[PDB]
RNA sequence: GGGAUAAGUGCUGAAAGCAUCUAAGCAUGAAGCCCCCCUCAAGAUGAGAUUUCCCAACUUCGGUUAUAAGAUCCCUCAAAG
RNA sequence: UUGGCACCUCGAUGUCGGCUCAUCGCAUCCUGGGGCUGUAGUCGGUCCCAAGGGUUGGGCUGUUCGCCCAUUAAAGCGGUACGCGAGCUGGGUUCAGAACGUCGUGAGACAGUUCGGUCCCUAUCCGUCGUGGGCGUAGGAAAUUUGAGAGGAGCUGUCCUU
RNA sequence: AUAUGUUAAGUGGAAAAGGAUGUGGCGUUGCCCAGACAACUAG
């Protein structure tokens, strides 16, 4: 988990969804897990 | 569960096992004959209320309160004993047993059921600032004349109040504490008093209800 | 939906009684599994039991596949039976069982245990590799899930429980 | 009790002969002692010779204080010198020749080198 | 010792035939919140509850009264002050 | 915090530190729960949710601040008239004495030092902490009580077994 | 109240750079039952 203003796909294997609060992105490799928070 | 009903007299100590020496407080738990019971089908809530040491007869000139009166006389003649000093409720335990009109016992525990006890405070007339509360006080020398009054109470005029729950003088008063998790020594039967480690509340010949534990 | 005209089945000896709003698939695996689904309409005719409710709402459009792959989870798994497995990995485990009650041993100061509930058969068929067995795929894969929560993978050296077949990632240390 | 800036006549043979108690050690504010605990103390009066010198701050454990201890049955132990020993953070004393005679109570925090070390143990 | 959760982890699952913790459902999850522990509290005018005791003549109830039950005034003190 | 503006107060709104006593935020110091680690384990870095409770004794200077010693699970950052003198000291700052450097030809001057320097009040009303009399509670009285509500308490170390 | 729509956050009922398959009426264009874009098996 890493809370940032910005999310992008920080390598083209990391899918962008929408969640219960926010914005969410889950790929698979675990440094990739993003929210706009 | 069978909360006797007893008085102290003092306080002694007694030799345990191998060397131990506990002090005890000795509660001495006369006659307790209980009255009615209350119960959820009648308005609500299951207890057994118990009398403790009697008076004499009824309703002649009443000047003091060692004799009865007509509201207690039939309150107490529902279970034929004599009429009572000292009545309190226990909604702790056993709405089914408990016959009424049946003396409790003195010996409902034993030497290792802990208990609980709840009676009323010394109470030490009114009393100030810092020996009520855990307060301490100003410097004795170097000029302050400020050696035992309690300091300020509030800030300036962003709070122009004194917030309620202020431990300010007042009185030091006698309401009801317990303690919690005392165990008993030892019982005796023949004597009709129990005994208790360490001490409770509550000046001698005095008033306290003992009842089993919660924890 | 693009399940929407995708009827799964109706193949089974069992029979899709609906009343009120559910069905109840009375099968062979299985007695009667039963939920309102939904509030949407449907038809139960002879072979293919379909779904279909009128359309064009996002709010709706969506809540097709709601209701039809849970029509599809129930008569599968009353029709067969399925639920997945648990192979321990590493040593010091050994997942044995006393009755419904499988306890594990995976290294703590005192062994895990577990109360198995109905119409969830649960089987250890190895000597330290467990499987579950079930007829609700909803209902059996919590199980499943519940006793990967007692040891998860430690990502160094691989030991602790994983499912089947799956890729959990590998960290090299020191 | 032995507390924050006592003066202690101390009992080993490894050169101090009376050390101050800067600090009371155990928990988080703590104020006084009795015997068994372990203060940290810097030495004032030194012997010639000896181990330790003048302003040398050592650890060190309290035995012998004052007032009693009340040990379990309902006895108590009231010296009349308050009393040290150097310790060499092992849980035993520097020297060897320890004087002035000991409480038993620092038995169960394994103190049990100083106790065959000594004279006659109550 | 309980009940719902926050962060997080999950199962089933379309939108968007695959994935996907979620949109409808189902979990679990903290010295935190409520019930539990002790203390006060029916002036809670929304004034609660059980048991027990007492019930009359003047008289157009104007109640004139004069009492019960139960208190109190007043005294000897104190476990209270 | 350092300022800018001059809006209220000159028919007086007492001013820095410290003792007494608190109360409130969370941008969290310890403790509780997680993600992520270029995380072997024990330790550690970084980030999220979290105010329930804890937050030390001494030397130095008036000190605030600061450095230093010994600990502790930690020695958090702030607001509350830079909280609190009709509750307290007066050490400094802002009173008359005197002196040193210095500027002024002189009287004198100095956010430069330096020694000595009076701290007033009996509580009306609100707010508090206790504590009693009248009346209400559709007849009077005693005893025991249910509990809408409201307060109280919430902290942790070290050793041993696996 | 009437008629057309819009938003699902209490936005209405106090903030920007930026971030984003939120959701509507709008326009252009290249892929097309000869059958893609979802999915299978070949190198
Ligand atoms: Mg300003
Ligand atoms: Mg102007
Ligand atoms: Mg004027
Ligand atoms: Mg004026
Ligand atoms: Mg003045
Ligand atoms: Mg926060
Ligand atoms: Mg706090
Ligand atoms: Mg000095
Ligand atoms: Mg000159």
């Amino acid at each position: 988990m890493k809370v940032r203003p910005s999310v992008k796909p920080i390598c083209e294997k990391c899918k962008v969804i929408k969640r219960k609060g926010k914005v969410m992105v889950i790929c698979e490799n675990p440094k990739h897990k993003q929210r706009q928070g | 569960t069978k909360g006797i009903l007893g008085r102290k007299i003092g306080m002694t100590q007694v030799f345990g096992e191998n060397g131990e020496l506990i002090p005890v407080t000795v509660v001495e738990a006369k006659e307790n004959v209980v009255l009615q019971k209350k119960t959820v089908e009648v308005d609500g809530y299951n207890a057994i209320q118990v009398g403790f040491e009697d008076k004499k007869a009824y309703k002649k000139d009443a000047k003091s309160n060692k004799y009865a009166n007509k509201p207690a006389e039939g309150h107490a003649k529902k279970a034929d004993a004599a009429p009572k000093r000292f009545i309190r409720e226990f909604r702790n335990v056993d709405v089914d047993a408990y016959e009424v009109g049946q003396e409790v016992s003195v010996d409902t525990f034993v030497a290792g059921d802990v208990i609980d006890v709840t009676g009323v405070s010394k109470g030490k007339g009114f009393q100030g600032a810092i020996k009520r509360h855990g307060q301490s006080r100003g410097p004795m020398s170097h000029g302050s004349h400020f050696h035992r009054a309690p300091g300020s109470v509030g800030m300036a005029s962003d709070a122009s109040r004194v917030f309620k729950g202020q431990k300010m003088p007042g009185r030091m008063g006698g309401n009801t504490v317990t303690v919690q998790n005392l165990e008993v020594v030892q019982v005796d039967t023949e004597n009709k008093v129990i005994l208790v480690k360490g001490n409770v509340p509550g000046p001698k010949k005095g008033l306290v209800e003992i009842r089993t534990s919660i924890k | 939906s693009r399940v929407g005209k995708k009827i799964i089945d109706i193949p089974s000896d069992v029979t899709v009684t609906f009343d009120g709003n559910h069905v109840t698939v009375k099968g062979p695996k299985g007695e009667l599994s039963r939920t309102l689904n939904e509030r949407m309409t449907f038809k139960q005719e002879e072979n293919t039991i379909e779904v279909v409710r009128p359309s064009d709402s996002k709010e709706d459009r969506t809540n097709h596949g709601t209701t039809r792959a849970l029509l599809n989870n129930m008569v599968q798994g009353v029709s067969q039976g399925y639920v997945k497995v648990l192979e321990l990995v590493g040593v010091g485990y050994r997942a044995q069982m006393q009755g419904k009650d499988l306890i594990l041993n995976v290294g703590y100061s005192h062994p895990v245990e577990i109360k198995a509930e109905e119409n969830i058969t649960f089987s250890v068929e190895k000597n330290t590799v467990v499987k579950v067995e079930g007829i609700s795929k909803e209902q059996v894969g919590a199980l499943a899930s519940n006793i990967r929560s007692v040891r998860p993978p430690e990502p160094y050296k691989g030991k602790g429980i994983r499912y089947q077949g799956e890729y959990v990632r590998r960290k090299e240390g020191k | 009790m032995i507390q924050q800036e006592t003066r202690l006549k101390v009992a080993d043979n490894s050169g101090a002969r009376e050390v101050l108690t800067i600090k009371v050690l155990g928990g988080s504010g703590r104020k006084t002692a009795n015997i068994g605990d372990v203060i940290v103390c810097t030495v004032k009066n030194a012997t010639p010779g000896g181990v330790v010198k003048k302003g040398d701050v050592v650890k060190a454990v309290i035995v012998r204080t004052k007032s009693g201890v009340r040990r379990n049955d309902g006895s108590y132990i009231k010296f009349d010198e308050n009393a040290c020993v150097i310790i060499r953070d092992d849980k035993g004393p520097r020297g060897t020749r320890i004087f002035g005679p000991v409480a038993r109570e620092l038995r169960e925090g394994n103190f049990m080198k100083i106790v065959s070390l000594a004279p006659e143990v109550l």
